[PDB]
């Protein structure tokens, strides 16, 4: 389930369109989104 | 000052040859020293 | 056959003896006017 | 010996932090006439 | 960051006796002498590195945003 | 993976340095062996580096802010994300579905970076990646807003992750002075190999030595294999060691007990021919610090392109396909070789 | 400023506290050395700018203008002039150099 | 990546641009579109 | 080729391309970098690539690198090899370079390729050892006079030079006579080869070759030499230690 | 005239210590190009098994991608050459890896955080903190079972720390062996370090009996030099145990009564390994790849 | 059927008529079998010159010259060399098999 | 060789030399066609009359 | 001056390749 990461609580918040740009736990304006399940290949050395 | 002499270049009326390096290259004219001082000039073998 | 070989920048030459072995001379004196100051009189 | 490196303080200071005191006290009078100068404008003899 | 796999000179493996070497250390109170060579560590490019290493990874893991706190 | 210095001060832990390390140890063979190293220039090792020898990232940020343009009274025009009237696809495989892309994914220049879609043109114009290197996204921020509580995101951070691998031209330094460009990736197999199987990470140039009398790098190479060794670090603090007590003669009771040679050397082999060399090798472990500015953001290349208006001449710009100058003393240097078919 | 400590045994405080004070004078010199010798290498090459030495030898501004007969009297080239009064050494190989 | 804008010769068909090296722009197949100016500066 | 403070005009000279795989800088030889004065610390140097046939016939006649052999300021020169050839050929004309049968040609055959071309005779030729009874052995100095035997012109005969080092004759022993550099019939006779033979000094023996053989020979000869010393420290180098 | 049948006559290996791990075998009488070869091989040419090819799913944790993407690759992965074939690369993804070429990995770690009473460990703080690299799995692909009921993949080294990690954190990602030579890249290494040295040869010029031979121990390693008596003033038991230091030549008193230097035909092959394979075996992974380095110019068409 | 016939690359320009001079350029070469073949074509006393080059280590380069006095072509002296090349392996390993099997 | 420069095939595939075609020169220039701006010995644009 | 201190009790730390500690 598509979701981020708050900074300040970890607060796993789901960002709707026409949403405040604040935290729900705490009102935080500052906020991380995180990774989903993408498949990403590398090299080595 | 190179309006300074573009001043009293138009009052010389000064018909300028063109045989400098510093006026050559202004009209990309080929330059007088070494491999431009001389033409090279192709003998055609028939009249 | 070591002589010059005409349309030879000369002028050039006469220059660059000059501008650029003068990039080795400001240092300290080892009474005479010494050195660039010297020479651009 | 001579000198150390101190490869179980500096575990035991990466793993668990210093709760009491700040440990490398050098540092922190290096920058000590910045902070020290800024704290003379609200506090001291006078204010 | 973490104890490197492989020595940067030999080609012997190295990471797996960072924290077998730390066990010689805060318990048996060993020389580093004694401590590095009761491992394996024999050549001294793979002995300047377990020695040396800084593991600078637990200053990081102080610094995690997926948890509370 | 930086390590700590062996041979230090002890006005090093008291400021301590180990929570900021800064560079790395090398197995250092003072040896003139390639040709490949002279004005200065120094040979890491192959497999030294493919086993990650001063692997260097980079970091960078970026503001998206779409209230650069927007005006006080100016409505929240344009907005994060896709919108309708359109189905560019691909984009969907750079990005998230709120237009802001995949954390760790591998863009380039010519990739989109974000997607807003606005609504005075019913498009998405995406922005794109504004540079050349091969980046990736290391976090994305969410900014919000100050002077309201509830409006929708019109800034936006991106932090990148542009990697660094010492490359051929990426400058060193040792603690003394000694810097020097890595010259050649030299392959391992053809290093020198010592008694023991001891190969050099960095090759230096022993004729960079008499003309700088940096003899402090001549002793910490065998004070840094006499803590590798023994198993203790010792103090380089300024001043210790008096005339009567040298320390070449200090770190030789060391080495002498350890079983290698009094003097520092070391007998290697040569790894190109087989047979052994001539002199003993002065072989020992150094501290270096792989610097700042590279060659990877210096060099560039020019065929054709951008004339100007006013001139009809090429442009400047490195991240715009820069043109070389030929300027004044590059005029009258082609005049004084005497060709003026290589000026015209 | 007498230093009697040489570089293999190490340098005494003080002693060290005056060869860094040469450093200091060898470095505000290449600070001052690099911006003064520009202004007379352009200076000459806008009047030495099209000398050239003509097929009848004389030193001819691209004018027609004349300053020199011969390029500095003898007129030879100076990249050439190195074994020409090597009097020893012609006479040592003439059996290649003819 | 192509861009609503202006109709140019080479004779292909009425066409559209986007720019490949910064500024001598072409059609689709790559024929070099005869003297643009490419507006530019500098800073500092 | 172009570095960006052009003062002497041979700043400013042609080079032949040879377009390395594997790599993302240019390539220098040493022999330029003392012409130019830029170590290597890193600097920035253009390159033009001309565009017509009446300039690259000026790249390879009048502006090449080999015709800017002296500098026009004095007549001194400006090529030459500089830092790691120059300690290491004193130890080749040493006294005690002996090497064996299998070595000659390699040290030979490693600065002298008929395949890419640098030979006149078309064919490596050697010389005799200079030790017959015991085990043939071979002798640096004779080195140094079949790499003279091959990339010079066979129409002309040898060369011959006196020269002064500036080693001092009683660092070999009982006042020996390695200062006198002793070129006699193209042979490295007597004599130690040292900076002032091939650096950027003057009468020196790659001076004297630019004047016998001409320019396209000595500047030749540096190619084959530094491809000479640079397999030769390769297979035993010359390190400096702290006891020195 | 040499025969290569002389050569058979003045070629002897004696074998000192042979362990699964390091052999330590001599040369004798053979040349320093041909016994650099073999150790010209034994780095390189020879083939070895690790992973170029690292594809994430998930990993949010501290070491980023690239990063543990490298240290996956410097893993010997415990496979033997010979029970997988050589990748053919220039074809895509399709049928470039096949079930035969690649052995496939992959690790699944996920970090919690687990309630612990008391300065507090991280083994009891949390569950799978430490991402070790015994936690590579082989995914059996293809027909991989068949024949690997007694050779499963293991890694050579399982204990390497890998990653730290917090809860939260997680690492979800799939690897893929490649078979390779140390030319390309360090990481296909099947060696800790396989060189040599030359047998040292001490030869004493002036009898150093008494005084003199009982300081002549101490410029060398023990096991050296055996003085008893004026009768048996010295004399040297084994210079294979012997390093050259040269101590001896500090001392002024004996720097002109003794004479080092090499035997130049005695090689001491000391080949360590990194786990892969046995260095006894990968010898003749340098003996067998010569010969066939010789049929490759041999039996080809001399061109042109 | 396939001839790789890229491997023994022999350059002509430096190449005798009678093939007595023959001239090479040996790709996916190096230092490696360079110098184990110049040592074992020098044991044959009809060859007269033989040592290995690289012009530049980068790239696989390795320009072999073969040079005899008579009655054998350079390319008869290289395939007797790349014979007693391989011979040599025969007695390597039959005497490194003998010796880990005597323990 | 001294009168010489190492060129990376970065700068190998942008460099252009316009080159006139003959009949001796229409054996490299065919095969300069071929490879293109991706094979080192090759050509990026062509010219006709 | 007090010297800069000898460490004591340090050994042979390096041996033939194939003999490492039977030297007492
Ligand atoms: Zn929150
Ligand atoms: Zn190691
Ligand atoms: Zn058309």
């Amino acid at each position: 389930t598509l979701k981020y990461i708050c900074a300040e609580c970890s607060s796993k918040l789901s960002l709707s369109r026409t949403d405040a740009v604040r935290c729900k736990d705490c009102g935080h304006r500052i906020l991380l989104k995180a990774r989903t399940k993408r498949l990403v290949q590398f090299e080595a050395r | 000052t190179t309006c300074q002499f573009l001043t009293k270049a138009v009052l010389d009326n000064e018909r300028e040859q063109l045989d400098s390096p510093s006026a050559r290259i202004v009209v990309g004219k080929l330059n007088n020293v070494g491999t431009g001082s001389f033409d090279v000039l192709a003998k055609v073998p028939n009249a | 056959r070591s002589l010059i070989n005409p349309g030879e920048a000369v002028g050039i030459i006469a220059s660059q003896s000059v501008g650029e072995p003068s990039t080795q001379m400001t240092l300290n004196t080892f009474n005479v006017t010494l050195g660039i100051p010297r020479l651009r009189e | 010996r001579t000198a150390d490196f101190r490869t179980l303080e500096r575990e035991s200071r990466f793993i668990n932090p210093p709760k009491d005191k700040s440990a490398f006290p050098l540092l922190q009078e290096a920058v000590q006439p910045h902070i020290g100068s800024f704290n003379a404008l609200t506090e001291g003899p006078d204010g | 960051m973490i104890v490197p796999v492989r020595c940067f000179s030999c080609g012997k493996v190295v990471g797996d006796k960072w924290e077998s070497y730390l066990n010689l250390l805060q318990e048996d109170e060993l020389d580093e002498g004694t401590a590095l060579s009761r491992l394996g560590l024999k050549r001294y490019c793979c002995r300047r590195m377990i020695l040396t290493h800084v593991d600078l990874i637990e200053k990081f893991l102080r610094y995690n945003p997926l948890e509370k706190r | 993976t930086g390590q700590t210095p062996i041979v230090k001060a002890n006005l090093y832990d008291d400021y301590g340095m180990d929570n900021f390390p800064n560079g790395f140890n090398a197995v250092v063979a003072v040896i003139s062996y390639t040709g490949y190293d002279m004005d200065d220039a120094m040979i890491i090792n192959k497999s030294a580096d493919e086993r990650g020898f001063g692997y260097g990232t980079m970091y960078k940020t970026e503001k998206v802010d779409l209230a650069l343009n927007r005006n006080r009274g100016d409505p929240i025009t344009q907005h994060f994300g896709f919108g309708n009237d359109e189905w560019p696809k691909e984009w969907l495989e750079k990005l998230d579905e709120d237009g802001l892309p995949y954390i760790g994914t591998y863009v380039e220049e010519g990739d989109p970076i974000c997607a807003y879609f606005d609504d005075t043109l019913n498009k998405t114009k995406i922005k794109t990646y504004h540079s050349s290197e091969p980046a990736y996204i290391e976090e994305v921020n969410l900014i919000g807003d100050e002077s309201n509580k509830f409006q929708e995101l019109q800034t936006v951070s991106i932090k990148y992750r542009i990697r660094r691998t010492p490359q051929i031209g990426d400058k060193f330094s040792s603690r003394h002075g000694q810097k020097g460009v890595c010259s050649r990736k030299w392959p391992t197999i053809d290093m020198p190999f010592s008694e023991t199987g001891i190969q050099p990470d960095i090759i230096i140039n022993p004729h960079a030595f008499p003309s700088r009398m940096t003899i402090g790098m001549f002793v910490e190479s065998l004070a840094g294999k006499a803590g590798a060794l023994h198993g203790i670090a010792q103090d380089s603090t300024p001043w210790i060691f008096n005339e009567d007590d040298t320390p070449a003669d200090y770190f030789g009771e060391q080495l002498a007990k350890a079983g290698y040679n009094y003097h520092g050397n070391e007998p290697m082999y040569s790894g190109a021919t087989g047979e052994e060399l001539r002199a003993d090798i002065y072989v020992g472990v150094v501290y270096y610090q792989r610097l700042r500015h590279m060659v990877n953001d210096k060099f560039q290349v020019r065929s054709t392109g951008p004339v100007n208006s006013l001139t009809m001449q090429p442009v400047k710009g490195r991240k715009r396909h820069g043109g070389i100058r030929v300027g004044e003393m590059e005029r009258d240097a082609l005049i004084g070789h005497g060709t003026s078919f290589l000026l015209q | 400023g007498y230093v009697k400590g040489r570089f293999y045994s190490g340098i005494k405080p003080q002693e060290y506290y005056f060869h860094c004070m040469a450093g200091r004078e060898g470095l505000i010199d290449t600070a001052v050395k690099t911006s003064r010798s520009g202004y007379l290498q352009r200076c000459l090459t806008k009047q030495l700018e099209g000398v050239h030495v003509s097929y009848d030898n004389s030193i001819r501004d691209a004018d027609g203008t004349l300053v020199q007969f011969m390029y500095g009297g003898d007129a030879i080239d100076i990249t050439k002039e190195s074994h020409m009064t090597q009097f020893e050494f012609c006479l040592d190989n003439y059996y290649a150099l003819l | 990546t192509f861009i609503r804008g202006p109709i140019c010769g080479t004779d292909n068909c009425p066409s559209r641009l986007w720019r490949i090296i910064d500024g001598r722009r072409t059609c689709q197949y790559g024929h070099v579109m005869e003297g643009d100016v490419e507006f530019n500066d500098d800073e500092d | 080729m172009n570095r960006q403070p052009t003062l002497h005009k041979a700043s400013m000279m042609g080079h032949k391309v040879r377009v390395l795989p594997n790599e993302k800088t240019l390539r220098l030889h040493y022999a330029n970098t003392g012409a130019y004065n830029a170590d290597f610390d890193g600097d920035e140097m253009n390159m033009h690539f001309p565009q017509n046939e009446n300039a690259r016939a000026e790249a390879l006649n009048l502006a090449n690198t080999d015709s800017q052999y002296l500098t026009p300021t004095s007549g001194s020169p400006v090529r030459g090899l500089i830092q790691d050839h120059i300690s290491a050929g004193v130890w080749l004309t040493s006294k005690d370079s002996f090497f064996t049968r299998e070595q000659y040609q390699q040290y030979i055959y490693g600065c002298i390729r008929p395949e890419d071309g640098h030979t006149t005779r078309s064919k490596i030729v050697t010389l005799p050892p200079t030790i017959f009874k015991p085990y043939p052995l071979w002798t640096g100095k004779q080195i140094i006079t079949t790499v003279l035997l091959n990339v010079t012109p066979p129409d002309m005969p040898g060369i011959n030079l006196i020269s002064k080092n500036k080693i001092k004759n009683e660092y070999w022993g009982k006042g020996s006579l390695e200062n006198e550099v002793l070129f006699k019939d193209g042979a490295l006779l007597c004599g130690i080869l040292d900076k002032s033979q091939y650096g950027a000094s003057k009468y020196g023996i790659v001076h004297s070759l630019h004047e016998v053989y001409g320019p396209e020979v000595a500047a030749k000869v540096l190619s084959v030499l530094g491809r000479l010393f640079t397999n030769y420290i390769t297979a035993t180098a010359f390190t400096c230690g702290m006891d020195d | 005239e040499w025969n290569v049948e002389k050569f058979k006559k003045d070629f002897e290996v004696n074998i000192s210590s042979l362990d699964a791990r390091e052999a330590n075998f001599d040369l004798i009488n053979i040349d320093t190009s041909i016994a650099n070869a073999f150790r010209r091989i034994m780095i390189s040419e020879v083939p070895s098994v690790a992973a170029e090819y690292v594809y994430f799913f998930n990993n949010t944790s501290v070491i980023q991608d690239e990063v543990l993407a490298h240290r996956i690759g410097l893993v010997p992965l415990k496979v033997d050459p010979d029970m997988l074939t050589w990748v053919d690369s220039n074809l895509p993804d399709d049928e470039k890896f096949t079930d035969e070429n690649t052995i496939v990995l992959s690790l699944n770690v996920k970090c919690t955080r687990n309630p612990d009473a008391p300065s507090t460990d991280p083994k009891e703080l949390y569950n799978n903190a430490h991402v070790y690299a015994r936690d590579l799995k082989f995914e059996p692909q293809g027909r991989q079972s068949t024949t690997f009921a007694d050779c499963p993949v293991v890694p050579a080294d399982p204990d390497i720390l890998l990653a730290k990690l917090r809860p939260g954190q997680e690492i979800s990602l799939k690897a893929h062996c490649i078979l390779g030579i140390g030319g390309d890249h360090a990481k296909f290494s099947p060696v800790s370090t396989a060189s040599y040295r030359l047998l040292p040869q001490i030869n004493i010029l002036q009898p150093i009996k008494g005084e003199s031979a009982r300081r002549f121990q101490k410029c060398f390693p023990p096991g050296v030099i055996g003085i008893d008596e004026g009768s048996d003033e010295a004399y040297v038991k084994d210079a294979r145990k012997d390093t050259v230091s040269r101590e001896v030549l500090r001392y002024e008193e004996f720097a002109d009564k003794v004479k080092l230097g090499r035997v130049r035909n005695h090689f001491i092959f000391n080949v360590e390994s990194a786990g892969a394979m046995t260095p006894e075996e990968i010898f003749f992974k340098s003996v067998r790849i010569l010969k066939n380095k010789a049929e490759y110019l041999k039996n080809c068409p001399i061109t042109q | 059927e396939e001839p790789d016939r890229e491997k023994i690359k022999l350059l002509t320009q430096a190449t005798s008529e009678d093939g007595t001079s023959a001239s090479f350029q040996i790709v996916e070469e190096d230092h490696t079998l360079g110098n184990a073949l110049r040592y074992v074509i020098m044991k044959n006393p009809d060859v007269e010159f033989c040592g290995y080059s690289i012009p530049h280590p980068s790239e696989n380069l390795l320009n072999i010259r073969i040079q005899t006095y008579g009655e054998t072509t350079a390319v008869d002296a290289l395939q007797k060399g790349l014979k007693d090349l391989m011979d040599l392996c025969d007695v390597v390993e039959s005497k490194f098999t003998e010796k880990i099997k005597s323990m | 060789e001294t009168n010489e420069i190492g060129v990376p095939p970065v700068f190998a595939v942008k460099l252009t030399y316009p080159e006139p075609v003959t009949a001796y020169n229409i054996a490299e220039l065919r095969q300069a066609v071929i490879n293109g701006p991706d094979k080192w010995p090759g050509a990026t644009q062509i010219q006709n009359e | 001056r007090k010297d800069v201190p000898k460490v004591e009790g340090l050994k042979l730390e390096h041996f033939a390749t194939g003999y490492d500690a039977e030297d007492f």
